This record gives structure tokens, C-alpha cells and sequence, in this order.
């Protein structure tokens, strides 16, 4: 990739599971004689991911897109490859065993996941502020969450009540079909350009959309297609 | 998650597990007391009940059926009464009389009658507060076994509004208790429009010594005050049931979340022998 990269060509580079680069440098340093470091990591365990990630980068002369695939020994997220990745990254996405399980298969953790470019500045005012109160929302929910588990969803206040409700609307809108996934859910695949991601986010959080039972935001596209399914559903 | 933080979880939800059990073994004697008081006020209510209908069958002349037994045309505003628990973790039943209070106000006001709203409970009070509604008739601290005396601020107002015109008719909303576990809100109309029970068929011919019609003005209000009464002691022992089931049913999920505690605990704690022993076996080496 380095050769497109410096004579100017754009490059989308997709390296997969960059976690199996660490894996086997863990094993070859066992069998090399080093050290063990932490949980039988190599003890050039941060040189080793440098020398790989710092090669990663977007110069003067060109630009690389990088999309990085990791994985995270069972759902660990504190072992020690994921954890030399994270500060490796301009845009972090962390998908739970969790979320996957409920069947929202993007199963991105918006509270886990996080973005440089998230400024106003960059990326816009209205999106930005969409972001934030989506996570806002996002955590009130994680924060009530025992609360609903053991209680129940009555004890909690008019406003609490509404932004559970809300978060849990939100949760199943982050579900989309997929082109490559079409075999598993039978909807077709669904492009949101991130205006209308934007648009359908900050009319959920406006309030439209309250009347409409939560089911109805399960694989669905931008918020018309959602509008739409409940009014073929009356 | 550090084999120690969950400990203090697993404590944690042990103690709201045994406050909930707790609160199940007393909201169930409260129930069992509820229960008996309605049945001891039972009689009265029958009585009256059949006494009505008695009375009613005589006055059948819509020139005598006047007072509180009128049934007026061209209705205009509309009062509606709502007894609530006082306190909370009563589960679904709070939200349930007050979507079909604010559903009945929807209808009411759809038809263009205006509506006041009358309230038993604090959170009927509050919840009609915050919504806009300025409670007419605030009535709240009723003890699990109120006393027909305390009803009388908000019934006696109630009656003296529809006798003077100002309401056209009379509604109450109460949790009624269908079973220890099933309890539904229900719907009941407070002018009399009275049943030609077998009582109203009951031809006993009777002598009104202070007067046919002050005898009828003297037993509709007095009839009306019972019937809130059984109301409301209905709605006290749905109250305290809704709460067992609610308490049951939190003991339960902490029971469950306990389980699941124990185990990230346990796994946990094996983790952190796994991660000594390595770090204590590497350092040998």
C-alpha cells in the first residue's frame, strides 16, 4: 500500500483481526526465549504494534483510509492487544457480545464507541448534537438499567420513563440490513447517507416517533422508512 | 469487576431482596386486612343497595325524580373521581388508573363536556397536578382502613356541585380486584340510573313519615357516599395487592440478578487465582 501511497493515490486499506499480528508475535516471542509479558504477552509488545500501526498513516504526498478489524480475547476488552490498539485509532467501534445476542447485529456500543472528527467544527453543529444527546440518552438508560431489571420501568419518574423509552428506541434504530447480510435477515440492504442518519436521529430525539411501538425500529432504514412501516401497519 | 466490587453488588441486591420479601409478607396482611374491611362493609352497602331500589321503583314519575335521581339532559361538565394508592411500588396499577383517567377525560372533552377532576391518593393528586389540572377536591394520608368521615370533604363537594348545576354527571375511577394477581381499573357512573332489581320489582308498599321526597333527597347522597366508600376500599385492596405481586416479582428478578452476580463473581475469582499463580510461576522461573 505504501508504493500508491507515496505517488499520490488514495488507498482504502482493510487489514482483518490485526489482534492475529499480535497473537502470532506472542507466539513467536514465547518461542524465541523472551520474557512473558502480562498474560503471555510478548515483552515488545507496544514496539511490535508501533512499527506495524505508525506505517498506517495518511502523509503529504497521499492518504490512507485505513479500516482495521481487532479481536478481543472472548468479549475482554482490557487484554493487553486490544488495549495498545485503542490508542492506535482516530474513530474507535467496539461491538458487544451483548447487543449481538438482542439480535441488533451492527451491535456497535454508541457509549464505547467514539470518534475524533465527533466536532462541531468538522463534522457539523446539528450532528454533533445529535451524537451527544444519543449518548446522553444512551447513558441514562446504562444508568437505570438495574433499576428496570429488578424494580421495573414504573418506579422511575415521567422524564426517566420517557428517556428509557427513548434509549430503547434508539437501540433498535441503530439496526440496519445489510447488502453482504441479506442471507441472515431477509430485508434487503439499506444505505443511510449520514444526513439522513442525522435527520431521522433528531427527530427521535425531538419526540416524533413516541407513539410508535418500539418493534417498528428493528432493521429499518432513515425514519421514513420506519414512518412508513407503521402507517402500512395502521 | 474485580472479584470484590461484585462482592459488594452480591450484598447489594441480597439486602433488596430481602426488603422486597419483606415488603411482600406485609403488603399481604395488609390485604388480608383490607379484604376483611371490605367485607365488613359489605352490609351496608347491600342494604342501601336493595333499599334504593326499593325506592326508586315507587318514584317512578320523572316529575319526582328530581334531585340527585334527575337524569339531565343536555349534559355539560362532567366530574370524574380518582383514587390512587399514596405511595409507590404499586407496578402497573398507578399508570393504569391514570391512562384511563386521561383516556375518559379525552373522550369527555371530545364530546365537549368540560371535566374537574376530584382525587384520592397522592400520586393521582401530583400526576394531575403536573398535567395541568388544578385538583378540585385534594384528599390524601388515607390510612389503609379509612373511616367513611374522611371521604365526606371531597363527596359532600362532589354532590353539592352536581345539585347546583355545576357538574352533569358523576364518574369514579377504581382499581377494582378481580383476584389476588389480576387487578384492572374500572369505570362507574355515580348518578344513580338505578337497577329494577328484584327489589324494584318488590311491590312492599312502605310510609315515608318525614315525606317521599325528603326521605329521597336524604338517601341519594348518603347511597352516592357509600358507593365512593366501597370505591375506595376496593381501590385499597387492589393497592396492596398490586403491591405483593410487584414486591414478588422484584424479589424474583433480585433473586435471578444475585444468581448471575454469583456467577461473574465466581469467574472472576478464578481469573484472579489464574492471574497470581501465572504471574507468581514466571517470577519463579
Amino acid at each position: 500500500a505504501e508504493y500508491f501511497r507515496d505517488e499520490g493515490r488514495d488507498i482504502l486499506l482493510f487489514i482483518d483481526n490485526i489482534f492475529r499480528f499480535v497473537q502470532a508475535g506472542s507466539e513467536v516471542s514465547s518461542l524465541l526465549g523472551r520474557m512473558p509479558s502480562q498474560v503471555g504477552y510478548q515483552p515488545t509488545l507496544g514496539t511490535e504494534m508501533g512499527e506495524l500501526q505508525e506505517r498506517i498513516t495518511s502523509t503529504k504526498r497521499g492518504s490512507i483510509t485505513s479500516m482495521q478489524a481487532v479481536y478481543v480475547p472472548a468479549d475482554d476488552y482490557t487484554d493487553p492487544a486490544p488495549a495498545t490498539v485503542f490508542s492506535h485509532l482516530d474513530a474507535t467501534i467496539s461491538l458487544e457480545r451483548s447487543i449481538a445476542e438482542r439480535a441488533i447485529f451492527p451491535a456497535v456500543d454508541p457509549l464505547a464507541s467514539t470518534s475524533r472528527i465527533l466536532d462541531p467544527n468538522i463534522v457539523g453543529e446539528e450532528h454533533y448534537r445529535v451524537a451527544q444527546e444519543v449518548k446522553r440518552v444512551l447513558q441514562r438508560y446504562k444508568d437505570l438499567k438495574d433499576i428496570i431489571a429488578i424494580l421495573g420501568m414504573e418506579e422511575l419518574s415521567d422524564e426517566d420513563k420517557l428517556t428509557v423509552q427513548r434509549a430503547r428506541k434508539i437501540e433498535l434504530f441503530f439496526s440496519q440490513p445489510f447488502t453482504v447480510a441479506q442471507q441472515f435477515t431477509g430485508r434487503p440492504g439499506k444505505y443511510v447517507p449520514v444526513k439522513k442518519t442525522v435527520e431521522s436521529f433528531a427527530r427521535l430525539l425531538n419526540g416524533e416517533g413516541d407513539h410508535i411501538p418500539e418493534s417498528f425500529f428493528y432493521m429499518q432504514g432513515d425514519f421514513d422508512d420506519v414512518l412508513a412501516a407503521y402507517e402500512a401497519s395502521q | 469487576p474485580s472479584s470484590r466490587e461484585i462482592k459488594r453488588r452480591i450484598r447489594s441486591v441480597k439486602n433488596v431482596a430481602q426488603i422486597t420479601r419483606a415488603m411482600e409478607m406485609v403488603s399481604a396482611s395488609k390485604m388480608r386486612r383490607a379484604q376483611r374491611n371490605v367485607l365488613a362493609t359489605r352490609p351496608y352497602a347491600d342494604r342501601m343497595r336493595e333499599v334504593m331500589a326499593n325506592l326508586t321503583a315507587r318514584v317512578v314519575g320523572a316529575a319526582r325524580r328530581g334531585t340527585l335521581l334527575e337524569k339531565r339532559e343536555t349534559v355539560k361538565s362532567v366530574a370524574l373521581l380518582v383514587v390512587t394508592p399514596d405511595r409507590g411500588l404499586c407496578g402497573s396499577l398507578v399508570a393504569n388508573v391514570l391512562r384511563r383517567a386521561g383516556r375518559f377525560i379525552t373522550e369527555q372533552r371530545a364530546m365537549g363536556r368540560t371535566v374537574d377532576v376530584y382525587t384520592f391518593g397522592r400520586k393521582g393528586r401530583d400526576f394531575f397536578l403536573r398535567t395541568g389540572f388544578a385538583p378540585a377536591g385534594e384528599a390524601t394520608r388515607l390510612g389503609d382502613a379509612p373511616k367513611l368521615e374522611a371521604i365526606l370533604g371531597v363527596a359532600i363537594s362532589a354532590i353539592n356541585g352536581f345539585q347546583s348545576g355545576k357538574y352533569d354527571e358523576l364518574y369514579i375511577i377504581y382499581s377494582e380486584f378481580i383476584n389476588t394477581l389480576v387487578q384492572r381499573p374500572a369505570i362507574k357512573q355515580l348518578l344513580p340510573v338505578e337497577s329494577p332489581d328484584i327489589s324494584t320489582t318488590t311491590n312492599v308498599d312502605y310510609t315515608y313519615e318525614p315525606g317521599e321526597e325528603e326521605v329521597l333527597n336524604s338517601i341519594l347522597p348518603r347511597y352516592v357516599e357509600t358507593q365512593i366508600y366501597q370505591a375506595v376500599l376496593e381501590s385499597i385492596a387492589s393497592e396492596h395487592s398490586a403491591r405483593m405481586v410487584a414486591m414478588r416479582n422484584a424479589t424474583n428478578n433480585a433473586k435471578d440478578l444475585v444468581r448471575d452476580l454469583t456467577l461473574s463473581f465466581n469467574k472472576a475469582r478464578q481469573a484472579a487465582i489464574t492471574k497470581e499463580v501465572s504471574e507468581i510461576a514466571s517470577g519463579a522461573a
